[PDB]
């Protein structure tokens, strides 16, 4: 400060400013990444690498900014993005867009707690009137389309026309294996992307897709005892001597066969403790291959931690260096372990069938990488929204046709609660239209234009903006029915969540 | 940790978009610059695409490095389209900068585009042109036309025709590839412009003429065909070996024998099955004795490409190791005869057991003349293969272009507004292509391309620019002549990068 | 490796002996003074070789200033062959190793 | 390389072997006026000439005419 | 150091050398013509020309300055220790001068020779110091007075002294350190640790066997090497020898006593060596 | 990424375009001005054509690159020219640019100069002679053989490498049916003689190895016996220790030598000679003692001469000792020790009449810098003739033909035009350039030089006469005795022609950020 001590960055004006400001920055594409997305944003992540989508999480935790404005509110974003896959496109936006109406109400002089708790109980009178505007509720995994329905409107929230063999091709996947009572996995069920093929020959087969290599014979078992492990072959042929292979003559002839009955003994340690299946991020080596094919063992020739990860979570297997006589923990998991072609990939396949526990894995045959990850992470984020834990999610309108009844609800209401907190809570029914505006963003139109037809659409839970002209022109689109609702949940909790650090973030002038 | 957003960083992607574009641009056309690349390298590279830059293009905007993909993309899937796809988004970005002040902003970008490219392909497929077998043609005859087009592209004696329907040929035989690889001309320095001959198995153009390669039969009727990937030399065993002395014999016995296990670890393929024997590499001159005593014939220094097309024709395996024996890492032709062609010491491989792979010869020692016939060759190839591989064709110099334009801009009326801004500028994209052309064609981009389009308000068949005429008339009966699916490929990437970019104003990067 | 110690060896083995001279140097200059005071008296022999020979004063005289040269060759030629072999063994000590370790 | 036209090979050309011909002529006959010859890069060493061949090796010369005429000398 | 400053040390160096004396002056008439050599450059007078009329005028000069000049004589030691000590006295150093006037004078007319006294090249003199004693026993010695001596049995003073010379190596040859042994086991060096007592010997006998009565030795560092237990049985062989001498006093002791430079036993005979009638050191004062 | 405008490289182009078609204007000819290489080293070197100079000159600019790359071409075939694409590079070129600054495509123009080049091509197919013979090209070689050897190393034309360089072609021309190549014929400097003294070989001269002369000097037969094996005992060209036993023992050593000395000679000389290059170099002893015991053998040999005897017979070596063949010995229709320079020994020529594929002038000089410079000189009027026996035509050129083919194009230009008559008006200029361009290098005015000829051209066309490049006060082409083998100058005219096009290759500009980078 005004003395050489106080260490801080934040405060004052620039709370009233930059906070606000720095949390207005990030916020701004997250309008383009919510709802029907026709925008797109280049990223390089420390690969240089150009990666293309609308989601902010993935985008903004690279993002690096003095002030912890942005550094915390992700966190609920995540909180978020935790609990439920989408919406964290509309999480901060919300949250942004409604903080600055407090350094304007600031300008117009209004107290921190006065501006804070008008959203308060607004928020609680909205989380009273939200689950009020539930329009429907979800009802059947077993179903395509009861799940798919809905999972459109999250990968709607990220890309707009894919979703649509999409969310068919996710709950094809069978979201519907797990009850998504009280349990799902995204691991069991997990994305499995083969380049190759094309994008919508993304497949699903239930039970582990693993795109390596599937070596050895199909395994010895397809119950498989499976021992996973990190490097089992770190060679067992020496790097030694001069040649950084031989140094004396007489040398490059132990450096050969003992690699051979090492791993003899290592792939026959493999039969010993009687895996059925070898798995090695470790190299490939054709006798140890040939002992795999004479101990009729499944190799795996390289792997990702994915691979080691998942076969550690999924098989419990343990993956471990072994240049040791391999030791069955890992044991076995999966009823039926296999070599399979998916996109004629060689693809490492496992599976086991049960309602909680079931592989059911999905396997994106794609055509290209930097879509493929994208297509995942719609696909993600929609089989995440489709995790809620409740098989009826209690439905309100998806891409917000919400807005426009609470935009309605609260201010009116917020009048109605009398006192300078009233502007606080009618600022509160405001930033309701960032979607509606955000849509009409990548729709090209004036949320106002919106707004004052979607007042003009009144009680509705239907109508709304969304992608083409009929977010343009009309502003009108049924976010009830286009097919599209979402959950009151990831609904609940964005409103709940940005309610949160937005409240906070503005507190703290340190 | 970087990111970017807004117009001001939008237009700044399509800046760099229009700048490499012009590269591209004429290098159809061999009239123009080209700058000669050195690089870390120290050394010269020069193009006849910018696909070989871009490959060297290192870019600021990875924007940049989006197009090159896709431009990569089509060229490397047709082995040509780098021109095509890289104009077409640049196009609509320089179309489109404009709008973007206006804004064309909302993503209704791509529903233009995606419309768009649409009408064409639809509108090209009913435009493109197949083609079968005795259809209008021998197939031959077909591809005679299709090799005579580019023959006929740049100037050569009557030796389109003699080139077109001999490269026909083993173009028929081998035609998998739209490549024309397995087909790969052999420009041979010497001879006559009417000497060139289209070999069904692999020829090598080069092998040294040794001690005792004189001695080693220039005949074989079965070679065993010895790919060797090393060198079989004097110093394979060293002949230099000092000698204690108390008498002279000591001498002969050190002599005597250093030299034999050159001729130990070569006579051991050769004994299995080695008659025909091929280095890629240095033979030293008392090695290839061993080799001519043997008289099995021994080629080092030959050609990689010619060693890997035999692998490919011959059913040979690549050797690695002389003291690696056996008849499956030879290869069987049933011809090798060797007949020094001008005065390249010329290896004659035919009766490939399957012979994957084929040359065409070329002489007359022009280099001038003929290089350019081998890109004209390229082209013919380029054509031929692919005119069989989409028989559906459709004629080039924008034949369709102004049509297009017309047929595309005809729709523009009905919408007007950010995206019939669009189909009128979406339909200007297709006179770019002739405009440079103009340039080369000896024409006015602003003239002659609305005679085209006249020409296509009059006629409207196939009428456009002739580069190769330096005129203007149906393409197609201009017998300018290309497959409809590179076009249509080239609209599929035409919008796509067009539409895909154009909707990243909002850029994110983390160097950090 | 073999060629460590082959030369720290002949190192140690000159060493050692030229370092027993050491002392015999003191006794060097001390039969100087022994047979100097020796006018005949006990019958002096050369101690040179396993031949014990009757001998003369002048010849036990010479000969243990030709004595000293025992301490003056032996100590002296070794510090070359110190150095001569410590360099070279020195030298073939990181050059193997790292080899038969990389 | 530095190609080295007429125009800028004549005057390099003049002025080593003009002003170095001035230093064999400086010292040249009995009246001949000494060179203190500059002993470069060693030392100062001060020698005192009526032979311009002295004078040849001394200084390092690059100028190719005094460079060739040292051999002409 | 630079070039016209470089001369003018050997300006007063020459008349350092040339008379031993007057090197001021040397240098106190350089920039007097330096002055008027410029104005004579200034007048444009050409160098050559300034030059020219030089040394010739200088011809003249020293004739009317020997006109001015009173010879004095040369033959009599007594008028120059007259006059050179006036000079002396015209000078700042007298002291001494005045006890070394004699010394100086018989020493100098003990190297005069002529009536004309030659130019009494101070070559034929030998000044030499001793630490001990005083000016007084500062004294004109006729025979060379050599540094220090060197004898282990060697006789401490002998008269009518041949005097050696060694410009050979004592030591035996170097076949690895300096010892005519190889450097490998105890046993094979032995015998030719034999070979270096012999040898280094026979040579030293060779000396006394051609013979001398006093051995001048350089530096051992002025010899490769000199094996010392040769020489411990060369003065055992009872010569008077001096050790580590200037290899170019030497050069003075080989002109001024003839005792002449002696690689060899062969170059012993009395021939390259000096005859001393009285050879000792004297430890004294 | 910097993209320049090609214009912008355009003068970059035609900035580079000047100095080094400059280089050879004063250059050209005799008339012409010699041209310095001073080196990384510092090294002072008189230089000639442009490939010499061009690749001595370190080259910058990718014209400049692609100079050394084009100039390499004219030299190899014809020899001589090299000099001239440079000047009629830019010449048309610079003008070229001129025209493109009168706001004109590259693109159009440059065909009319491809085209123009025909046209001059065939306007030179009328000039001169369309014949030579094997006794009638002698006095044109003569005419050339004269300025060949009357240009660089003596402007005297010695007739003896004159020829004597015409004969290793006339004996290899016809050898390669009319064709012939400088490997195939040789020029082999070796010094021990002055310039005065030349030979030419059918075959490989080689200093014959002798340890001692008194230890007799033979040299028989036709016929060398080729072998990288003993003809007497061997020796890697190293150093051998050489021990017996007791005192009598060494003298069995020599018998050991002795015996086979013969042994060997007895063994190499039956499959032919007894001449045997032996890549074993041996002691003195042996050596002496088999030139001695009989039949001197050569020692201390190149594992390439060895080779290169071989391959000049066309047989093989003899590998191995325990081996022998008379086609793996020489096939040579004369061996001869002849005394080698007048500062050693006898060389020992095999001149090969049994089988030569190669047939090579020897030269010494009494420098290094001259024989070279002959060295140096040769190879031209040794290229010509090799278009010669391919085809005998030549055409009276530098100063007949320039005009004489600018003037046809010049007068096509106004028959074709467009982007060719800008094309062929200035095409042709560049021709009637180098003419001029000699007055330039000579002391004439080079405008009323061309001038001159310009009159005599309207006066008479493809004349007999043409500039002085000698500088004669007659100014001619056939009392010149200046011509080429219209083979070269057409092949002259390509490479500009073809350059000046190859600047204009396709499109693109644009590097990396690297394109002399």
């Amino acid at each position: 400060m005004l003395k050489e001590g106080a260490k801080h960055f934040s405060g004052l004006e620039e709370a009233v400013y930059r906070n606000i400001q720095a949390c207005k920055e990030l916020a701004q594409t997250t309008r383009t990444a919510y709802g029907p997305n026709g925008m797109n944003k280049m990223v390089i992540n420390h690969l240089e690498k150009l990666f293309v989508t609308n989601d902010a999480a993935t985008i903004l935790r690279e993002l690096e900014v003095q002030h912890p404005a942005a550094k915390m509110i992700v966190m609920a974003s995540h909180m978020q993005e935790q609990e439920v896959g989408d919406g964290t496109n509309f999480v901060l936006v919300f949250a942004g867009a409604l903080l600055e109406l407090a350094e304007e109400l600031l300008r117009i002089g209004l107290s921190v707690s006065e501006v804070i708790e008008g959203y308060e109980i607004a928020c609680r009178k909205a989380h009273e009137i939200l689950p009020n505007l539930v329009c429907c509720s979800a009802k059947n995994l077993r179903d395509i389309d009861e799940v798919s329905s809905l999972l459109r409107t999250s990968i709607m929230s990220k890309q707009y026309g894919n979703e649509v063999f999409l969310a068919k091709l996710i709950a094809q996947a069978c979201v519907s294996i797990f009850p998504d009572s009280g349990h799902f996995n995204v691991d069991n069920i997990r994305v499995c992307k083969i380049l190759g093929s094309g994008i919508s020959s993304s497949s699903v087969l239930h039970g582990m897709v693993f795109k390596k290599e599937t070596e050895g014979d199909v395994t010895s078992v397809k119950d498989a005892k499976i021992a996973v492990y990190s490097c089992p072959f770190d060679g067992m042929i020496t790097e030694t001597k001069g040649t950084v292979l031989i140094k004396t003559a007489e040398e490059l002839m132990n450096f050969s066969k003992g690699e051979e009955n090492l791993m003899d003994a290592q792939v026959k340690a493999i039969a010993d403790t009687g895996a059925n299946v070898v798995v090695t991020g470790g190299k490939v080596a054709d006798m140890a291959l040939h002992y795999a094919n004479k101990y009729n063992i499944m190799l795996v020739r390289l792997n990702s931690k994915w691979d080691l990860r998942r076969l550690c979570k999924t098989v419990g297997a343990t993956a471990l260096p072994r240049l040791t006589p391999p030791v069955l923990e890992e044991m076995g998991h999966c009823d039926s372990v296999y070599l399979s072609e998916v996109g004629d990939t060689q693809v490492v396949v496992f599976k086991h069938e049960k309602e909680d526990g079931a592989i059911s894995t999905i396997v994106l045959r794609g055509s290209t990488d930097n879509l493929m990850d994208d297509i995942e992470r719609a696909v993600d984020d929609g089989v995440n929204t489709f995790k809620v834990l409740t098989r009826d999610k209690r439905l309100v309108p998806g891409g917000g046709a919400t807005e426009i009844e609470l935009a309605k609800q609260i201010t009116s209401y917020g009048e109605t609660c009398p006192g300078l907190e009233q502007y606080a809570i009618k600022k509160f029914a405001e930033a309701f239209e960032a979607i509606p505006r955000a849509l009409a963003e990548n729709s090209g139109v004036k949320a106002n234009e919106v707004i004052s037809k979607l007042y003009a659409v009144h009680q509705e839970g239907n109508k709304n903006v969304g992608l083409d002209i009929e977010a343009e022109v009309p502003a009108v689109k049924d976010m009830l029915e286009a097919g599209i609702l979402d959950t009151y949940l990831g609904k609940y909790w964005a409103i709940k969540l940005a309610t949160n650090a937005a409240v906070t973030v503005l507190r703290v002038d340190q | 940790t970087d990111s970017s957003q807004g117009i001001p960083q939008l237009v700044s992607n399509i800046s760099a978009c229009q700048v490499i574009a012009e590269a591209v641009r004429t290098t159809l056309g061999p009239r123009g610059m080209d700058k000669l690349i050195v690089d870390g390298r120290g050394k010269a590279t020069i193009s006849n695409d910018g696909a070989t830059i871009l490959k060297l293009l290192d870019v600021v905007h990875p924007a940049a490095k989006t197009l090159v993909d896709i431009a990569k993309s089509q060229d490397a899937e047709v082995g040509d389209g780098t021109t095509s796809v890289t104009l077409l988004a640049a196009e609509f970005l320089k179309q489109v900068k404009p709008y973007v002040e206006e804004g064309l902003h909302p993503q209704i970008i791509i529903r233009a585009f995606r419309t768009a490219t649409q009408l064409a392909v639809n509108k090209i497929k009913e435009i493109a042109v197949t083609v079968k077998k005795a259809d209008k043609v021998e197939q031959r005859k077909l591809l005679e036309k299709c090799a005579m087009t580019a023959l006929s592209s740049k100037l050569i004696s009557q030796q389109k025709a003699f080139f077109a329907k001999m490269v026909v040929d083993a173009v028929m035989m081998l035609d998998d590839l739209l490549q024309l690889k397995m087909i790969g001309i052999k420009k041979v320095q010497g001879g006559a412009l009417e000497d060139s001959q289209l070999v069904a198995g692999v020829a090598f153009k080069k092998t040294f003429s040794y001690a005792g390669f004189e001695m080693q039969p220039k005949k074989y009727h079965n070679p065993k065909i010895a790919l060797l990937n090393v060198e079989l030399e004097l110093k394979a065993e060293k002949d230099n070996a000092e000698i204690r002395v108390h008498t002279v014999e000591d001498y002969q016995a050190i002599v005597d024998a250093e030299w034999n296990i050159l001729y130990d670890k070569l006579e051991k393929i050769h004994h299995s099955g080695a008659k025909v024997v091929l280095s890629k590499l240095p033979i030293g001159d008392v090695a290839t004795q061993y080799f001519a005593d043997r008289d099995m014939f021994c080629a080092g220094r030959v050609p990689e490409e010619d060693l890997k097309r035999t692998m490919m024709a011959c059913g040979g395996s690549i050797q690695t190791s002389v003291n690696a024996l056996s008849a499956d890492v030879l290869g069987r032709c049933q011809v090798f005869e060797e007949t020094q062609i001008g005065g390249e010491r010329y290896n004659f491989f035919t009766g490939c057991p399957k012979a994957k792979t084929c040359t065409f010869i070329l002489r007359g020692g022009a280099e001038q003349f003929m290089e350019e016939t081998e890109r004209s060759l390229h082209d013919a190839i380029m054509i031929v293969r692919r005119a069989i591989k989409n028989d559906s064709v459709v004629a080039g110099g924008g034949a369709i272009e102004m049509e297009l334009s017309k047929y595309l801009r005809d729709y523009s009326r009905t919408i007007p507004g950010k995206q019939q801004l669009l189909i009128g500028a979406y339909a200007k994209a297709l006179e770019i292509i002739p405009r440079q052309l103009c340039d080369n064609a000896g024409f006015d981009a602003t003239n002659i391309l609305n005679k085209l389009r006249a020409r296509h308000a009059q006629g409207g068949t196939w009428y456009g620019v002739d580069i190769n005429n330096e005129d203007i008339a149906d393409n197609f009966e201009a017998f300018v002549w290309e497959p409809a699916m590179v076009r249509i490929n080239a609209l599929t990437a035409a919008s796509e990068a067009a539409c895909l970019i154009v909707s990243v104003d909002e850029t994110i990067k983390n160097p950090r | 490796v073999e060629k460590y110690q082959q030369l720290q060896k002949d190192l140690s083995k000159s060493m050692s002996g030229r370092q027993k001279l050491e002392a015999q140097l003191t006794e060097n200059n001390i039969v100087k003074e022994e047979l100097a005071l020796l006018d005949g008296s006990n019958v002096v022999f050369k101690l040179l070789g396993p031949v014990l020979v009757k001998q003369e004063l002048g010849e036990a005289r010479a000969t243990v200033g030709k004595r000293l040269d025992y301490i003056t060759a032996e100590i002296k030629r070794y510090e070359s062959q110190l150095r001569d072999l410590e360099r070279q063994s020195e030298q073939q000590r990181e050059t193997l190793a790292q080899l038969q370790q990389e | 390389a530095d190609e080295e036209r007429a125009e800028t090979a004549r005057l390099t050309s003049f002025i080593g072997a003009i002003a170095i011909g001035d230093l064999v002529k400086s010292t040249l006959g009995p009246k001949g006026m000494d060179k203190i010859l500059l002993s470069s890069g060693r030392d100062a060493s001060l020698m005192v000439t009526n032979d311009g061949a002295t004078i040849l090796k001394n200084i390092g010369v690059d100028n190719p005419a005094a460079k060739v005429l040292v051999d002409m000398s | 150091l630079h070039p016209a400053a470089r001369m003018l040390v050997e300006l007063s160096k020459a008349q350092d050398i040339e008379a031993g004396d007057g090197t001021t002056s040397v240098v106190i008439i350089a920039g007097s013509l330096l002055d008027s050599c410029t104005k004579l450059l200034q007048k444009g007078i050409h160098p050559t020309i300034i030059s020219e009329s030089f040394q010739k005028a200088l011809e003249k000069g020293i004739e009317i300055l020997t006109d001015m000049s009173r010879p004095v004589e040369l033959s009599d030691r007594e008028t120059l220790l007259n006059s050179a000590t006036t000079s002396l006295n015209s000078k700042v150093v007298s002291q001494y001068s005045s006890l070394l006037s004699p010394m100086s004078v018989n020493a100098v007319m003990k190297v005069i020779d002529p009536a004309t006294a030659t130019s009494v090249d101070l070559r034929d003199i030998k000044i030499v110091k001793k630490l001990g004693g005083t000016i007084d026993d500062c004294e004109l010695v006729e025979g060379l007075v050599l540094t220090q001596k060197v004898s282990n049995s060697g006789i401490t003073r002998v008269e009518k002294a041949k005097i050696g010379l060694i410009q050979f190596c004592l030591s035996a040859p170097k076949t690895d350190m300096d010892n005519q042994i190889v450097v490998s086991d105890y046993a094979q060096m032995d015998r030719v640790l034999r070979e270096e007592r012999a040898y280094i010997l026979n040579l030293v006998k060779q000396i006394k066997k051609t013979g001398c009565n006093v051995l001048l030795i350089q530096k051992s560092i002025l010899r490769d090497a000199l094996s010392d237990l040769a020489l411990h049985f060369l003065n055992k062989m009872k010569i008077m020898v001096i050790k580590d001498i200037e290899r170019e006093d030497i050069e003075f002791i080989c002109k001024t006593i003839g005792t002449k430079p002696v690689a060899h036993i062969d170059q012993f005979t009395a021939d390259m060596l000096g005859s001393a009638e009285l050879a000792e050191e004297v430890n004294l004062n | 990424k910097s993209r320049l405008m090609g214009l912008e490289a355009l003068k970059s182009h035609i900035m580079a375009a000047k100095a080094v078609a400059n280089t050879m204007r004063t250059s050209l000819g005799p008339n012409g001005l010699d041209k310095m290489m001073v080196d990384k080293d510092g090294d002072v070197t008189v230089t000639n054509d442009g490939a010499t100079i061009l690749s001595m000159m370190d080259v910058d600019h990718q014209i400049a690159k692609l100079m050394v790359e084009l100039s390499k071409s004219q030299d190899d075939e014809i020899g001589d020219g090299t000099t001239g694409v440079v000047v009629l590079a830019g010449a048309l070129l610079e003008e070229a640019e001129q025209l493109l600054d009168r706001g004109i495509h590259p693109i159009r123009i440059a065909d009319g100069y491809e085209q123009a080049a025909r046209v001059a091509i065939e306007h030179l197919d009328k000039i001169s002679d369309s014949v030579l013979v094997d006794i009638k090209d002698t006095e044109p070689l003569i005419q050339t053989a004269k300025t060949t050897l009357g240009s660089k190393v003596v402007n005297s034309c010695h007739r003896q490498m004159a020829e004597i360089a015409v004969n290793a072609v006339l004996t290899v021309a016809d050898m390669e049916r009319r064709d012939v190549d400088f490997e195939l014929i040789k020029v082999e400097g070796k010094v021990g003689g002055r310039l005065e003294d030349t030979k030419l070989i059918k075959g490989v001269i080689v200093d014959k190895d002798f340890s001692h002369p008194q230890m007799p000097k033979k040299v028989e037969d036709a016929k060398i016996a080729i072998l990288t094996c003993p003809f007497e005992p061997p020796k890697p060209k190293t150093k051998h220790k050489l021990d017996v036993t007791s005192v009598e023992d060494y003298k069995a050593l020599q018998k050991y030598e002795k015996e086979k000395f013969e042994e060997m000679i007895q063994q190499i000389k039956e499959t032919g000679a007894n001449l045997a290059i032996c890549q074993w170099g041996f002691d003195d002893e042996a050596n002496h003692l088999l030139l001695q015991n009989n039949l001197p053998a050569v020692r201390w040999v190149g594992g390439p001469e060895i080779e290169l005897i071989a391959i000049a017979t066309g047989g093989r070596i003899v590998p191995r000792f325990s081996e022998l063949t008379a086609e793996k010995l020489g096939f040579a229709g004369l061996v001869q020790e002849i005394s080698f320079g007048t500062t050693k020994d006898k060389m020992l020529v095999i001149e090969q009449c049994k089988n030569s594929r190669a047939v090579t002038i020897f030269i010494r000089g009494g420098n290094k810098m001259i024989i070279e410079e002959a060295k140096r000189s040769l190879h031209d009027a040794l290229c010509v003739i090799r278009n010669l026996i391919r085809d005998n035509r030549v055409v009276y050129g530098g100063g007949a033909a320039e005009i004489s083919c600018a003037l046809a194009v010049s007068q096509e230009a106004d028959k074709c035009p467009t982007l060719e008559q800008y094309a062929m008006r200035a095409f042709a200029d560049a021709l009637e350039v180098i003419p001029m361009a000699l007055s330039e290098n000579s002391g004439m005015n080079p405008i009323q030089t061309m001038t001159e000829v310009r009159a005599r051209q309207v006066k008479e066309m493809n004349p007999a006469l043409g500039i002085d490049c000698l500088h004669k006060g007659t100014n001619d082409m056939k009392q010149q005795h200046v011509i080429e083998t219209l083979i070269g100058k057409k092949q002259q005219i390509s490479l500009a022609t073809q350059m000046v096009r190859m600047i204009l290759k396709i499109d693109d500009i644009r590097k990396p950020g690297e394109s002399e980078e």
